[PDB]
């Protein structure tokens, strides 16, 4: 109630520095093709050729990128390719955005700092998927009371679980006021140890 | 029992006993342990979560442990079977090695420890030194 | 894993007037990129009835119609198939009359409609769905009338009649009375040549085994194929039918039970698994013609080294298994004789020498490979067994294993746990190449030109290295001649190999191109080299030196007898070694590559 | 916010009680009260009427808008109109909870007042999730809520605003 | 790539999203400072070596190492900063003094941060009003009535009433006290509000 973690800026211009969600977000891998040799460090993948397909975290490919593609170029995973961008248009209420994740909107908004050609078509997928999956989170979260919700929440990602936990915290708080139950003073964080 | 349906397994436990009067005191103990006659109800719901959250593999050191254990397990079976060759025996096979590895995985899954080490490989190997010598005594 | 599209979305790169006038506008397609005017013509040049559509396009073009089509499939597919005949008459009216009516399949990505026969509830009635699963039976293809043409011999007129049943998109039950006197005065006579019939089948999809909750008997569903979709599915497949869902009522004696039977009126079919590789790029064929020319000396050895990297040792066995995967050349003389062109390999040895591994790899590499064991296989269940039908009750001949795998591979593991009365059922199908059955009411001859890869544990549990190669193998000298290559892979006891084998397997437990051998052998299979007199006089000599016991050695026993049947296995291994080089003429370097293999596989050495 | 503070803001509404004790004017930092003449009405803030009722020292009175007839017309007016119609008091839910729980015997026909109030509430909540779905569905940037009371706002606000922020972000991530 | 050790500090705090202070990790922290030093020197070598022979083709091998320390900096300040949030809560929820099931999990320098924060807070609080300001730590929920009925749950030596009129607190013995005093103890676990 007073532990206010630093929130995630993974949807705006640039992720926050201290947010433990973005730190684990950017760690996810991404495919690149190198433009030069990689001397003195070919141990991991001593030198590495130019024109080689490698898998690197996102944070690494932040500074190793330039406009001229001096060191390496990037190509998007298939989840954001043209293939799946039609699937997410058929009916977005069917996809398991936890397997295709578990950071869909967080990752996809950082792949816009690579000035690829099809950006005007990724920032339209996300917008049209989130709008598609809305009337199923506005209604399965404000209307699921004293139920086992661990199956209404099995196909969501970190940007959506944060909202499914705000619908419930406002349902279970009006239903606790209606029943004269939110008058008793209780232990706040000690019942967490118990 | 063929040496092949027997070899379809990996661990053989045969039963044995003694008869000393201190051993007979152990037997007198065990008498009433039956004469009289961590919970499962949570053990099952523990396993249900342990099996589904651990991804154990082996660490680089367990590799060179097992290589040198298994090579020296093989290295004597030759002089064992080249002379006596009592029409039946049981030597080591790579299937048994893979069994060892998948046993060490299940040991290091008790601890939610995503990387196994020498902490259990040797005791598993000794458990197997029991389990293979059992069939060694039975098959001869 | 959820199949939310027939095209696997991961790696695809490597009144009723509004509907009819909107479909036509969609089928114009000229002004944007001409995607369908490139397909209507395409099918007219192939004489097809139906064309496959992508609903993904209908969405981008018009969302309202794309939604109204997935929820009222009948009234929309009777307007689609009208405004398709309309648009084909707008190209070639002469063609637009050859066929009675056109059809239109579907494909794309439906939102929640991708269901299994287990989830197909009764909220999908009259709604396009896309069912996945296994076919587990078929029906007998039968005609079904859709129009008659009658004739009056007295009045010299000609009357017609249009038929319709409950398996249409309009569903009016007409009576098949076949009028014989419309007006009591004149008599009629049907004309079958001018009438119109169509085909009709009925298959049964069933839920996939590894998707069932395993507690029950997985659910099923009934499909009604038609109009040249008919034979598109055999028992044992993995199909993705895309058809309307329908309930068909009934009444026995003016009193109907509310219970109905629901079927799926299919309008497209897709085999999910790709079981062929003829799709090669011109860049690929360029690579192939490069590699086949780079070095003719070392391309066979280089091919075989890259065969099964997951296995250490056994270079000879890999060489021979490659020879298997290529094959010889089947010569059929002019008088009608026939000489087989396959290689049958047998591997015996102590336990845990990766035999089963080699088998399980040859299974997946070659197309059309069938697995089989030594106890789950009877002598008759391998070739052909006589049975009956449940609908007709008259006998027929169900094909065994070694007849399904024609022009393919059959992998028999634990070939020694097979009783003596069961091996004998193979001696005809391993050499002559075709099975002959003369049972009670059945006299047939099936074609079974295949190749056998077999693995057998030796007698005494382990290969006693002192007895002899003949006492360690139970097979009699008549079966031992069929298999032309016998490899004794006794557990490598030498301490060196075990070291690298352990290294390899343990590395695997800490987690030439692979997908190129596929294309390369699928291409080099068709070549048909021809012997030349430079080598044909070398084989005709190495054989006559093999056949002479003296020239062999002393303290050397024979694994199998040398007959006039190993002579034309020399010829087969040779012209299968000059198939990797894509050479087309066998040379003296071939007839010597295939002689050392024999010299090594035939003679064994005994110790004491 | 949270319901237990809307309930705090709602205990400032004025109600009318009939005391049965003698007391002279009290000068509260929020006004004046009294005098309390036994058997004579007086108007006080709720948080005092409830606290005096619990100590058996008064007798409440039903507010005028709390009539079983005018309410049976509000309940129909609400279902006819297609927008948020004006309501008797900005805090009617909390009034008809606190009153009817603590003074249900001084209010005639309590268990019909209660059902009519609940009928109104169950509609004004249905209009919200339609006015909060067209917003997203059409990607608006403004929405005039007409006569929403603070309680309806607070029952589904901390979700709606938090799910509109994540939409503004996704809609303005391509400009630079 | 790199940074597989720092990412074992974070992937542990991300498993406790309730706000429960886990045991400090001096081990992993030392283990990541060591890698920082190692890469630092092994890169500075070739940095000054690219001015002593002209190996400018090593420029990539600088960034791949220059940035790959910034990471190990982020993942060691965030962890060190996150744990400074889960601590300040123990001043708004438990109280001024903690039981040693907590003061045993904080690293020995976080106690100094605490005793600084607590003191600055108690300084600010006393500054609001004329007489010893206003203790804003209490009063977390709107006041409902003027007296409360509590019921003890553990033993507690001798609770005080301002007028010197103490009260013993045996187990399962309920009083009727002003809620102006019982708030401190209800919110910890000693007493209990029964007559809701």
């Amino acid at each position: 109630e007073a532990y206010f973690r630093v929130e995630s800026g993974a949807l705006g211009p640039e992720e926050n520095f201290l947010s433990l969600d973005d730190i684990l977000m950017s760690h996810e891998k991404l495919p690149v093709r190198t433009e030069t040799a990689m001397p003195r460090l070919g141990a991991f993948f001593n030198a590495v050729p130019q024109g080689s397909k490698l898998e690197l975290p996102l944070w690494l490919a932040k500074g190793l990128f330039d406009n001229k593609r001096r060191i390496l170029s990037v190509e998007l995973p298939k989840i954001y390719q043209e293939g799946w961008r039609t699937v997410f248009s058929a009916d977005p209420n069917v996809v398991d955005l936890h397997k295709m994740g578990p950071h869909f909107y967080g990752f996809g908004s950082q792949l816009l700092h690579f000035d690829s050609p099809e950006n005007a078509d990724i920032s339209q997928s996300l917008l049209q998927t989130f709008i598609g999956r809305f009337r199923r989170i506005m209604d399965s979260s404000q209307n699921a009371y004293n139920e086992d919700t661990s199956a209404l929440v099995a196909r969501l990602d970190e940007m959506e679980r944060g909202l499914f936990q705000t619908g419930q915290k406002g349902l279970n708080d009006f239903q606790c006021w209606e029943k004269g139950q939110a008058s008793q003073i209780t232990a706040s964080n000690l019942v967490q140890n118990y | 029992f063929m040496p092949t349906i027997l070899s379809r397994f990996d661990m053989i436990f045969i039963v044995k006993d003694e008869h000393n009067e201190e051993r007979d005191v152990m037997l007198a103990k065990h008498v009433i342990t039956l004469h009289v006659s961590i919970d499962l109800a949570k053990l099952k719901k523990f396993i249900a979560y342990c099996r589904v959250k651990c991804g154990p593999r082996l660490s680089a050191e367990a590799a060179e442990k097992l290589k040198n254990r298994y090579i020296i397990m093989r290295s004597g079976a030759r002089q064992h079977e080249r002379d006596s060759d009592r029409r039946s025996s049981i030597p080591i096979t790579v299937r048994q090695l893979e069994a060892i590895v998948r046993i060490a995985e299940a040991l290091s899954k008790m601890k939610l420890q995503p990387f196994a080490t020498e902490a259990d490989v040797e005791e598993a190997l000794r458990l197997f030194q029991v389990s293979t010598l059992d069939a060694a005594l039975s098959g001869t | 894993m959820l199949p939310r599209s027939p095209p696997l979305p991961r790696g695809n790169l490597w009144e009723l007037r509004e509907a009819q006038r909107d479909y036509l506008d969609f089928l114009d397609d000229e002004e944007d990129q001409g995607i369908y005017q490139s397909k209507v013509r395409e099918l007219i040049s192939d004489n097809q009835y139906r064309l496959i559509v992508n609903v993904n396009d209908l969405r981008r073009k018009n969302e309202k119609r794309a939604n109204r089509l997935l929820n009222n499939a009948f009234e929309e597919l009777v307007a689609f198939q009208r405004a398709l005949k309309d648009f084909v008459a707008s190209i070639d009216a002469t063609y637009a009359k050859q066929y009675e009516e056109f059809y239109v399949g579907l494909e794309g990505s439906f939102g929640s409609k991708h269901v299994s026969p287990r989830t197909l509830t009764s909220c999908f009635l009259s709604c396009v769905v896309c069912v996945e699963g296994i076919v587990t039976k078929c029906s007998l293809v039968r005609p079904k009338v859709v129009r008659s043409v009658h004739y009056c011999p007295a009045t010299k007129k000609t009357i017609e009649r249009r038929y319709s049943d409950l398996t249409t998109l309009v569903a009016f039950p007409s009576s098949s009375v076949y009028p014989t006197k419309d007006e009591e005065n004149n008599p009629l006579e049907t004309e079958y040549g001018l009438s119109v019939y169509k085909d009709h089948q009925t298959i049964t999809i069933q839920e996939m085994p590894e998707k069932a909750p395993a507690g029950q008997l997985p659910r099923s569903v009934d499909v009604i194929l038609d109009d040249d979709l008919v034979d598109k599915a055999k028992p044992g497949d993995r199909v993705q039918v895309v058809g309307t869902y329908r309930c068909l009522p009934g009444k026995k004696g003016g009193y109907t039970s509310g219970t109905f039977r629901t079927v799926l009126i299919a309008c497209n079919v897709k085999q999910m698994s790709k079981d062929a590789q003829p799709s090669f790029s011109a860049e690929d064929i360029a690579k192939i013609k490069k590699f086949s020319k780079t070095r003719s000396k070392d391309i066979f050895d280089q091919l075989a080294k890259s065969l099964a990297p997951s296995i250490h040792g056994h270079d000879y066995v890999k060489k021979a298994i490659l020879c298997l995967l290529l094959g010889g050349v089947e010569r059929d003389l002019e008088n009608g004789s026939h000489i087989r062109g396959d290689i049958n390999i047998l591997l015996i040895g102590d336990p845990s020498v990766a035999k089963s591994q080699l088998l399980r790899y040859v299974l997946c590499t070659a197309p059309r490979a069938i697995p089989t064991t030594g106890r789950g296989s009877s002598g008759v269940g391998l070739t052909a067994a006589v049975t009956t039908d449940q609908e007709t009750g008259e006998r027929r001949l169900e094909a065994g294993a070694m007849v399904l795998a024609d022009r393919g591979v059959v992998c028999i593991d634990e070939f020694d746990k097979m009783s003596d009365m069961d091996r004998t059922a193979i001696h005809e199908v391993m050499e002559q190449g075709r099975v002959t059955i003369a049972k009670a009411g059945i006299h047939a001859r099936l074609n079974a030109r295949c190749s056998v890869l077999a693995a057998a544990n030796p007698v005494y549990g382990r290969y006693d290295q002192y007895k002899t190669p003949m006492e360690n193998i139970g097979l009699q000298d008549s079966l031992l001649s069929r298999f032309d290559l016998l490899f004794i892979m006794l557990d490598q006891m030498d301490p060196e190999q075990d070291r690298e084998i352990s290294d390899h397997v343990l590395r695997m437990h800490r987690y030439v191109s692979a997908a190129f051998m596929k294309k390369y052998i699928h291409v080099a299979k068709i070549i048909k080299p021809v012997l030349t007199q430079e080598s044909a006089t070398y084989i005709a000599e190495e054989y006559s030196r093999l056949r002479s016991q003296d020239s062999m050695s002393s303290d050397t026993a024979r694994t199998s007898p040398v007959t006039a049947r190993t002579l034309e296995t020399l010829i087969r291994l040779a012209t299968a070694h000059a198939k990797a080089r894509m050479s087309k003429t066998v040379d003296l370097q071939d007839a010597e590559e295939a002689v050392e293999l024999v010299q090594y596989a035939y003679f064994k050495k005994v110790l004491e | 916010m949270d319901a237990a503070e809307v309930e705090f803001l709602a205990e400032k509404e004025l109600v009318t009680i009939i005391p049965n004790f003698s007391l002279d004017k009290i000068y509260l930092i929020g006004g004046d009260l009294g005098p309390f003449n036994p058997g004579l009405p007086v108007e006080v803030p709720l948080w005092l009427a409830i606290n005096l009722k619990q100590r058996q020292k008064c007798r409440l009175l039903p507010p005028e808008w709390m009539d079983v007839e005018k309410l049976e017309k509000m309940r129909d007016h609400e279902r006819k109109e297609e927008t948020f119609t004006p309501m008797p008091s900005p805090y009617y839910m909390e009034l008809t909870k606190l009153l009817l729980n603590h003074a249900s015997d001084n209010i005639p026909k309590a268990d019909e007042i209660r059902t009519l109030v609940k009928d109104m509430w169950d509609t004004r909540i249905a209009k919200l999730r339609v006015s909060a779905d067209s917003f997203v569905r059409q990607q608006e940037a403004h929405a005039k809520l007409d006569n929403l009371t603070l309680m309806e706002i607070n029952t589904s606000g901390t979700f709606l605003t938090q799910a509109l922020n994540h939409m503004y972000k996704l809609r303005t991530n391509l400009q630079p | 790539m790199f940074c597989e050790k720092a990412m074992e500090l974070i992937r542990e705090l991300h498993r406790a999203p309730e706000g429960q202070l886990p045991a400090f990790n001096e081990d992993g922290l030392r283990q990541v400072l060591e890698e920082m030093k190692a890469l630092y020197e092994q890169n500075q070598s070739d940095v000054n070596e690219a001015k002593s022979g002209g190996r400018s083709d090593l420029i990539p091998t600088i960034k791949f190492r220059h940035c790959s320390l910034l990471r190990n900096r982020r993942c060691t300040v965030a962890y060190l900063y996150d744990r400074l949030l889960r601590i300040r809560a123990l001043r708004w929820e438990y109280g001024s003094v903690l039981p040693n099931a907590l003061r045993f999990h904080m690293a020995a320098e976080e106690m100094e941060w605490f005793n600084n924060y607590k003191r600055s807070l108690a300084t600010y609080m006393r500054s609001l009003g004329g007489d010893e300001g206003l203790d804003i730590t209490q009063d977390m929920k709107p006041p409902k009535s003027l007296y409360i009925e509590v019921r003890c749950l553990k033993d507690y030596g001798e609770f005080e009433v301002d007028d010197g009129t103490s009260v013993l607190l045996k187990k399962n013995s309920q009083h009727f006290l002003p809620r102006w005093k019982c708030e401190q103890l209800i919110r910890q676990g000693v007493l209990e509000h029964i007559l809701s």
